[PDB]
């Protein structure tokens, strides 16, 4: 495939916020749960 | 568009009709569990509206805005026939259940069909009679098909009102002999079997009565021409289907399993 | 015993014009399988549009599973990128 | 309706940032969703 | 009976931009109303149901 | 029983056990050898920068590829089915044993001679002996005599259960309302285990199953002893 | 208008979006309830609690990851998306009842997520079981609403199939036989024909359960002359007809992605590949019974249970050598959707041989019940199904959406989810082997190393999970609009641009006789 | 035709169902009801029913439908 | 006599049937032998097989439904 350039460009500073971000929103609920089984 | 296909407008119905669909689950879960009937009547009234308005929307489609090029038939057709096919197979689940049961009668139950303490009734008097009556309104129902063909108003109305006039005295006798019947749904495998398949089938009945119904008050109106009448050949396609699954029940349940 | 109207009578919309271009024997909403020419550039397939261009598909040969699609414009005769047959466009 | 790369969906592109709150909810939600029913039934 | 479909075929085929669902007039906008209230209301009521069935 | 970092099954306690084996291994170089013959042919196909993109004729190929695979399948089919009837083959018991699956514990019956009949509950961890198998051991074995075809009738008094031995090469559903049939037949002595096989509720993986086959002297006087 | 575009759609496309982001949404739940059972199962002794917590989430797992994750994204999505598109037709047949197939489906999970939030949830298995799923064992709401919830999926997608075999059979161009169109279209077809035929079976097998439940029926309840057995027979009669329907898009998808990236006009042998799908469909609808080896049926039956079963190896290796033989001459391009390609022709190819062993009924004796089972069945889906899925996803986002991944983060992606997905499965065959039975929240102490090892697998697929939502991120994030797409003249889905127009086809293709 | 349609409906199938009529008629009139046993395979009772007193079946007929504990 | 032998009638992994079958013989054979205060020691070869095979809770069941009335078989 060809492609034009990004319209608008996601440097990797905002690649790592972006990954960050999204791994946190995984991690952290879950962590929470998890960490707390014991209270439950 | 270059095509014969129908690009149908933007409608709520879908929506109503998976939200009615909601309704009525989490309602019949309320009656079963929560002693009450107020979610399930909700339901059962938007499936209604639902129903309602969306077959509404397929005359005005067809019959007021001339969308159903035969293209548009030819899948309708289709669709009735493929609808048809999935019930034929939600039958014969109910089917494979009765002949499990009574080709292997199990110990509770005497090791014998019927089992012991069950009196079926007599498959040569109402049973009968119900079979006669499905079978005439199969005759019937050909016979308006052929007078809306021949382009005899007249005629198809009261070949139609006969064979509705039919499919109401089969509900009648069933719902009689639903309460003279001595045994019930809970009288172990007999009653359940008798029951649930005999049920759905007087469930479909009362559909194919009413789409019937609904062809005659359409036919009353002018909607069907002599060569374009889909929605009268569906309700008669249905309609043998119903008698169809009829002529097993009688074979099977009430004949072969008395 | 009548009482029953014909599509002659009643029939509208989109049905009615399909109804009424069949008994002229024209094809305006693409029912049928055109019929393929000699495919040369002296004797083209011509093919009709309400626009200025209109995707192509050729089975070169009786048979093939593959159809091969294009983008047939307005003009000069394009040619099938598989087995070289000729398509005119028509607006 | 609008046409073309990024209108053809539900949801808007046109800011990144609001668009990753948006997709952190979106599957966030269903991520911790099990989570929380585990919690729910183990607090009974 | 007289054939009326003529007259329903002019209204339905009116350039008024409506859908179908609404192009018979005033009384399709209540129907739809009453039908969407209905669904919206119920959905929510299940969902009220729901929370109450969750806990004992 | 399992043992640590095991790959395979358990040893063969029966000889219809050790028929399982050797056909499993047999199917297993079947396994090896197609899986393998597959990674090696993508890895070929994708290893030449060569090219070849016109029409390709498949009816000569597609007789290998049927073909082929038929006759493999028939080398399985033919000693699968043979072992298949082996076990059904009558063989006349010496002894039936019942097996009633439960929430959570299986019961026993020994009713040809004396109505002998006990419950079997796993061990709680708490209250293992040292050296006692967690999960596994339970208060009172299935005691069998060794070297004898057994009768085991297997059934249910709720819900499914299922009574397997691994190294026997067992397992048979427990329905209520059914009696299943299945032959054991100990080439040894010893201490044989297995789980309950059908999800049955909360204690589903707390219900095992543990035969000790001894001499039928030992098992005689056992069975005097449980009346 | 944004009510009217995404509420009340009648467009293919719109509806195959809505699908895609529905099975995204159900994959985030189906992955949390993995982990939930791998977490319990990653060292020896109880994590939640007992079998019932534990059995509620492997339940929930399985529903949500074959009918909210798998069938919602390979057919209401891919197949919305493309069908229409390749055989130049200008929607679906029945483009309005196309949404109500959707909108069935947020309500059938809403019922799903209630079973498991009243009462102490259906801990029955995805197969629910009487008695354990009867009024006793199971006494309450959850497993009526497990039994909903079915009903509501079953009603979308028996919808569908009516709606995917008028389009596919009446909606063609005139001049394109059956034996013209792309085997993605002929895939779709088959499922649908499965789907038709074996949803209302076990839609009468559910119903006859509610009743035995509600109604005090007794078709399951030996007490009343019932057999729990008769439920299996009904549930199975449906449940391998869904396994093919689980894999016959993703063969379909396959087919298109190995043709497309070896740089070929046509796959391999494409009536063989159509008499392979047709053959496989037919034969899915003889085997259920070996479902049901332990149970206590005659050795004959066992027997023809064996043989049958084995025979569908036969077509399928006729796909597996079609694929090669596709690859065979290609110009290669290792494109992300390629590895995906790869990795399904070899992953499903082990899953399918170790279906061959469980299909002896003598071996199946020791295997049933067991983690072998369980081996199997995740080579054939999450290494499967879902690598069909991502290579179908990775190939068509563009055409979706107009915008480009980053194939540098695609191809980290695979080589992640490759090393997670072996590393969690591999090892629950030497379990399977070794007697570790199904639907255990503990084991016995011999079994801790490998089921360590399968936990930690887990996570490495967890790792690759939360990767892709960054990497779709980043696509729209940075918004590369496509240009130029090869092999259009074999590929009709693109001819259209990227995205496509709400409408297509408008004015049909030009295809003479 | 219909005109054949109508000749079955009128001359076959509308006698038909009046012959049926007839012989249902003729065998209508209540048979003595049956000794009540109370047999653990019938009048199942696993969860009360979602109407009346939970006891009752749907389309209870006091004069045949014995309850578990008997005729009413 | 050790156990129930083979029995050619119930050949197949579900023995429900050969217990039934057994036990109905037995109560069938004991009422025969009461009735004329014939001998119940002729029905023992029944009692033997239904006792090796059948479920104590099933015999049980089937003796409390005898002397209930509600036994559904015929004896
Ligand atoms: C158990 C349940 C099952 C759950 C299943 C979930 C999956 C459902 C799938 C269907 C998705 C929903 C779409 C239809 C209804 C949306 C209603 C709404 O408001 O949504 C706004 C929202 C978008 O917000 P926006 O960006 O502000 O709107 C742009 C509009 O153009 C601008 O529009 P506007 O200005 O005219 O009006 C917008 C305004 C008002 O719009 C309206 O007028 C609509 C109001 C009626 C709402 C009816 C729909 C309700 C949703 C249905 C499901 C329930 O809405 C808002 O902005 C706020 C609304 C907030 C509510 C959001 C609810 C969405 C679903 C939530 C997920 C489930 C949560 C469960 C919780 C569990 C916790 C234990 O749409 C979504 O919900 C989309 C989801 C988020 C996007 C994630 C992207 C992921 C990419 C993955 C790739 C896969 C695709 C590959 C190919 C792509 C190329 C083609
Ligand atoms: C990327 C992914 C990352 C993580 C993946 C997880 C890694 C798992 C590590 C396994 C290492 C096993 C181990 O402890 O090695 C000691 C082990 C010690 O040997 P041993 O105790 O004498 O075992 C010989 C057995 O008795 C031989 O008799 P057995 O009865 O004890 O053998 C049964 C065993 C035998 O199976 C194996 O040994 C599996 C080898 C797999 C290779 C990959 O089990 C199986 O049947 C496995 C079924 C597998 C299904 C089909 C797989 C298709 C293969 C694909 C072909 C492509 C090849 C290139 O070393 C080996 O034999 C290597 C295996
Ligand atoms: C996508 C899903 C999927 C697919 C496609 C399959 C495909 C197959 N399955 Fe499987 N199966 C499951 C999903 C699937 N299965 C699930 C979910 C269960 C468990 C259900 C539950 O209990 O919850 C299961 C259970 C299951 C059982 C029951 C085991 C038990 O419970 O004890 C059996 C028994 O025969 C079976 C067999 C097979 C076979 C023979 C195929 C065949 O279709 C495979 C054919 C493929 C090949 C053989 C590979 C390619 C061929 C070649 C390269 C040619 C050469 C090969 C030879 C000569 C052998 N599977
Ligand atoms: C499609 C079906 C499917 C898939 C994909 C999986 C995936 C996984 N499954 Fe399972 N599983 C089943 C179906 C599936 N499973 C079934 C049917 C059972 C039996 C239930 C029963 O016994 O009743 C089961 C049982 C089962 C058990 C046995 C439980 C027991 O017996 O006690 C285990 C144990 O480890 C397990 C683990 C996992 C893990 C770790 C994954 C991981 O590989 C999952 C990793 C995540 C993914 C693969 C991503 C998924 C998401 C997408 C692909 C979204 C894509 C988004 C876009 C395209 C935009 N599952
Ligand atoms: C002339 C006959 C017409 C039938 C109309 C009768 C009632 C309404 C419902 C009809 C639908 C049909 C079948 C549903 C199940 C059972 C009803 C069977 C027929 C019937 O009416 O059975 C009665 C029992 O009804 C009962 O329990 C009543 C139970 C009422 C609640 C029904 C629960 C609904 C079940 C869910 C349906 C699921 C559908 C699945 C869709 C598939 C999706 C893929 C019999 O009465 P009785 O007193 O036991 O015996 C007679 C004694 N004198
Ligand atoms: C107590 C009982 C309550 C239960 C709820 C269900 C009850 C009743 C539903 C009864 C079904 C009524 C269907 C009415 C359809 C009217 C629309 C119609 O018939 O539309 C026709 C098209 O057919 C089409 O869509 C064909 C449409 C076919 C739909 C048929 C569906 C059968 C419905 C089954 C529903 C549930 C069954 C499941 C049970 C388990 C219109 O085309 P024509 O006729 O050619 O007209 C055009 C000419 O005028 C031009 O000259
Ligand atoms: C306890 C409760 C659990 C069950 C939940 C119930 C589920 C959902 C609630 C249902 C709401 C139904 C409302 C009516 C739907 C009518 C569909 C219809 O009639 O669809 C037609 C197509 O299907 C055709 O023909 C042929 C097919 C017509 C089928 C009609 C409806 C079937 C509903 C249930 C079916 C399941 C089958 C049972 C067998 C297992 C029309 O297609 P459209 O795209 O509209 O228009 C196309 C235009 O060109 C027309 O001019
Ligand atoms: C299967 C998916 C899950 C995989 C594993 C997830 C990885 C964990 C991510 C982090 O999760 C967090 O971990 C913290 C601890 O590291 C928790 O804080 C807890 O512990 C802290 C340290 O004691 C306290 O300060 C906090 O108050 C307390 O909430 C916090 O709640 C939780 O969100
Ligand atoms: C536009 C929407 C806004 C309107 C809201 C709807 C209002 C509904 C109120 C009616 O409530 C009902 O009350 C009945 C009387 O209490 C209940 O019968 C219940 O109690 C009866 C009394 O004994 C029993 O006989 C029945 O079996 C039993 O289901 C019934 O369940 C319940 O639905
Ligand atoms: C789509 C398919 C639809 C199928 C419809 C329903 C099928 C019912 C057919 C009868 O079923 C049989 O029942 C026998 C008992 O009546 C079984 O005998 C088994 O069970 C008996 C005890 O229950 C034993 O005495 C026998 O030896 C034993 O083989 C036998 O295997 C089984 O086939
Ligand atoms: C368009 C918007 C949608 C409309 C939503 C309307 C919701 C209003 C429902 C009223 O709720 C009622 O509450 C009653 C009690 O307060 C319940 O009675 C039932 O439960 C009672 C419990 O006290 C008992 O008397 C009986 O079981 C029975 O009468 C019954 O569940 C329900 O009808
Ligand atoms: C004659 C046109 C259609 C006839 C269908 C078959 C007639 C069925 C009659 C019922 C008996
Ligand atoms: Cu008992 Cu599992
Ligand atoms: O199901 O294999
Ligand atoms: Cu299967
Ligand atoms: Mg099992
Ligand atoms: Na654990
Ligand atoms: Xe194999
Ligand atoms: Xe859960
Ligand atoms: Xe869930
Ligand atoms: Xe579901
Ligand atoms: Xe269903
Ligand atoms: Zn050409």
């Amino acid at each position: 495939i060809t492609a034009k350039p990004a319209k608008t460009p996601t440097s990797p500073k905002e690649q790592a916020i972006g990954l960050s971000v999204t791994f946190l929103s995984f991690l952290l609920p879950a962590g929470w749960v998890l960490y707390h089984l014991d209270n439950y | 568009q270059t095509h014969a296909y129908h690009m149908v407008n933007p409608s709520p119905w879908p929506l109503t009709g998976a939200l009615s669909a909601l309704l009525m689950t989490s309602g019949l879960t309320m009656w079963f569990h929560f002693n009450s009937m107020t979610l399930l009547m909700i339901g059962l009234t938007t499936n209604m509206l639902t129903m309602y308005q969306w077959w509404r929307d397929v005359i005005r489609e067809s019959t007021f805005q001339g969308h159903h090029t035969p293209a548009v038939q030819k899948g309708l057709r289709y669709g009735m026939i493929l609808f048809i096919i999935s019930e034929v197979l939600f039958f014969t689940g109910f089917f494979w259940a009765f002949y499990h049961s009574s080709l292997a009668p199990t110990p509770e139950l005497g090791g014998c069909w019927p089992p012991t303490g069950i009196h079926p009734l007599n498959p040569l008097e109402v049973p009968l009679l119900n079979t006669s009556v499905l079978l005439a309104s199969g005759v019937s129902i050909t016979w308006a098909h052929h007078s809306l063909m021949e382009g005899d108003r007249k005629h198809m109305l009261q070949a139609l009102f006969i064979t509705i006039t039919l499919g109401v005295y089969f509900t009648l006798l069933q719902a009689s002999e639903y309460y003279e019947a001595p045994f019930t749904i809970s009288d172990g495998v007999y009653g359940s079997t008798f029951f649930v398949a005999t049920g759905f089938h007087g469930l479909h009945v009362i559909i194919g009565s009413t789409f019937l119904i609904v062809c005659f008050f359409r036919q009353l109106k002018f909607h069907f021409t002599s060569n374009h009448h889909f929605g009268f050949e569906a309700a008669a396609w249905y309609w043998h289907f119903v008698d169809v699954v009829w002529l097993f029940l009688y074979v099977s349940i009430y004949w072969w399993g008395s | 015993g009548g009482g029953v109207p014909t599509d002659e009578e009643q029939a509208t919309g989109l049905e009615r014009e399909v109804m009424l271009a069949a008994r002229k024997g024209q094809d305006p909403y693409n029912i049928l399988a055109p019929k393929a020419t000699s495919g040369t550039k002296e004797d083209p397939n011509l093919v009709p549009s309400i626009t200025n261009k209109r995707i192509v598909g050729c089975i070169c040969e009786e048979d093939n599973s593959t159809v091969i699609w294009f983008w047939l414009h307005k003009g000069e005769a394009q040619r099938c990128p598989s087995c070289g047959t000729h398509y005119k466009l028509v607006p | 309706y609008e046409e073309g790369p990024g209108k053809n969906i539900p949801f808007s592109v046109e800011n990144k940032w609001r668009l990753l709150a948006m997709m952190t909810l979106f599957f966030g939600s269903g991520f911790a969703a099990p989570f929380f029913i585990v919690r729910h039934q183990l607090l009974k | 009976f007289e054939n009326r479909v003529a007259e329903k075929q002019k209204l339905f085929q009116e350039d008024n931009g409506l859908p179908v669902h609404l192009k018979g007039g005033a009384t399709d906008n209540i129907l739809y109303r009453v039908t969407m209230t209905l669904c919206l209301g119920g959905t929510l009521y299940s969902l009220y149901c729901l929370g109450w069935a969750s806990f004992p | 029983m399992a043992y640590p970092m095991q790959l395979g099954f358990q040893d063969a306690t029966s000889p219809i056990m050790e028929e399982l084996l050797h056909f499993h291994d047999h199917t297993l170089m079947i396994v090896f050898l197609i899986s393998s013959l597959v990674l090696y042919i993508i890895s070929l196909m994708l290893t030449t920068k060569l090219t070849h993109t016109s029409t390709m004729d498949a009816q000569e190929v597609e007789t290998i590829w049927t073909i082929l695979p038929a006759i493999i399948l028939i080398l399985i089919a033919l000693p699968s089915l043979r072992i298949l009837y082996m076990m059904d083959e009558i063989n006349n018991p010496s002894l039936t044993v019942k097996t009633m699956g439960h929430q959570w514990y299986w019961s026993y019956e020994y009713t040809d001679y004396e109505d002998l009949s006990f419950d079997s509950y796993m061990i709680p961890t708490s209250e293992l002996k040292p050296g006692e198998l967690r999960l596994l051991e339970v208060d009172n074995r299935v005691v069998l005599p060794m070297e004898m075809t057994i009768r085991m009738l297997v059934s249910s008094e709720d819900v499914l259960h299922s009574w397997a031995v691994p190294s026997l090469g067992l397992k048979t559903d427990a329905i209520p309302g059914r009696l299943n049939q299945t032959t054991l037949m100990s080439s040894r002595p010893g201490l044989y285990y297995g789980q309950c096989s059908e999800i049955c509720g909360s204690n589903h993986s707390f219900m095992p199953i543990v035969l000790e086959l001894v001499p039928l002297k030992y098992f005689e006087k056992w069975s005097a002893s449980m009346l | 208008m944004f009510i009217n575009r995404w509420l009340f759609s009648t467009n293919h496309k719109d509806i195959g979006t809505l699908y895609l982001l529905f099975g995204a949404w159900a994959g985030m739940v189906g992955t949390a309830l993995s982990l939930l059972i791998r977490a319990e199962l990653g060292q020896p002794g109880t994590l939640l609690g007992d079998d019932q917590i534990y059995n509620v989430v492997v339940t929930a797992h399985a529903f949500v990851m074959i009918f909210f994750m798998v069938m919602p994204i390979m057919i209401g999505g891919f197949g919305n998306w493309l069908v229409p598109l390749m055989i130049g037709a200008p929607d679906m047949a029945f483009p309005r009842m196309n949404n109500m197939s959707f909108w069935l489906l947020p309500p059938s999970f809403l019922l799903l997520l209630a079973s498991s939030m009243v009462e102490a949830g259906a801990g029955t298995g995805w197969t629910v079981y009487p008695p354990l799923a009867g009024n006793l064992a199971h006494a309450g709401a959850s497993v009526d609403l497990t039994i909903f919830s079915l009903h509501l999926a079953g009603v979308s997608s028996i919808l569908g199939a009516i709606n995917f075999i008028t389009t596919i059979i009446n909606m063609k161009p005139p001049a394109m036989s059956q034996y013209q169109t792309p085997l993605f279209v002929w895939s779709v077809m088959i499922t649908a024909v499965l789907l038709l035929l074996s949803l209302p079976v076990l839609a009468a097998g559910i119903t006859m359960l509610l009743t035995d439940r509600n109604l005090n029926t007794t078709f399951f309840d030996p007490a009343g002359g019932g057999d729990p057995i008769l439920y299996q027979h009904l549930f199975w009669f449906f449940g391998h007809p869904e396994v093919y329907i689980l894999i016959l898009p993703g063969f379909g998808m396959i087919s298109h992605i190995v043709t497309y990236y070896s740089g070929k006009k046509e796959p391999f042998g494409y009536m063989g590949m159509v008499w392979a799908m047709m053959s496989i469909g037919f034969l899915g609808f003889i085997v259920w019974a070996h479902h049901m080896f332990t149970v206590g049926m005659d050795v004959d039956t066992r027997a023809y249970f064996t043989s049958a079963t084995m025979i569908i190896a036969i077509p399928t290796g006729v796909k597996v050598f079609s694929w090669l033989a596709t690859l065979h001459g290609g110009n290669i391009k290792w494109s992300p959707a390629m590895m995906w390609a790869l990795g399904f022709i070899f992953l499903f190819t082990v899953g399918g041989l170790t279906g061959i062993v469980l299909a002896n009924s003598s071996l199946d004796i020791v295997l049933h019940d067991t983690y072998y089972v369980v081996a199997h069945f995740h080579y054939v889906l999450s290494m499967g199904a879902v690598f069909a899925i991502m290579g179908g996803f990775v190939h068509w986002f563009p055409l979706f959406s107009g915008y480009t991944l980053n194939d540098t983060w695609a191809k980290i992606h695979f080589a992640i989810m490759f090393v997670g997905v072996n590393m969690t499965f591999f090892p629950q065959h030497f379990l399977g082997l070794s007697g570790m039975p199904r639907r255990y929240s503990d084991y016995p102490d011999a079994y801790t190393m490998w089921n360590t090892i399968s936990s930690m697998g887990s996570f490495i697929s967890l790792t690759a999970v939360m990767l892709m939502v960054f990497i779709i991120w980043e696509a729209f994030a940075s918004k590369r609009e496509v240009l130029t797409v090869d092999l259009t003249t074999t590929n009709l889905e693109w001819l259209n641009g990227c995205p496509p127009p709400y409408h297509t086809f408008e004015e049909p293709t030009y295809v003479n006789l | 035709g219909a005109r054949t349609w109508r000749f079955l409906t009128f001359g076959l199938a509308l006698p038909s169902v009046a012959l049926c009529t007839l012989n249902s008629w003729l065998h209508s009139g209540h048979r003595e009801r049956p000794a009540f046993i109370p047999y653990h395979h019938l009048r199942i009772r696993t969860k009360p029913f979602s109407w009346g007193d939970g006891n009752h079946t749907f389309f209870h007929n006091p004069r045949v439908n014995p309850l578990p504990t008997g005729y009413e | 006599y050790q156990t129930a032998p083979f029995d050619s009638r119930f050949p197949n992994q579900n023995q429900t049937r050969n217990c039934w079958q057994n036990y109905l013989d037995f109560h069938r054979c004991e009422k025969a032998m009461t009735a004329k205060g014939g001998d119940v020691s002729v029905c023992e070869w029944y009692r033997r097989v239904y006792k090796s095979l059948c479920p104590i809770s099933w015999v049980s069941t089937w003796d409390d439904r005898r002397a209930e009335g509600t036994f559904p078989g015929k004896i």
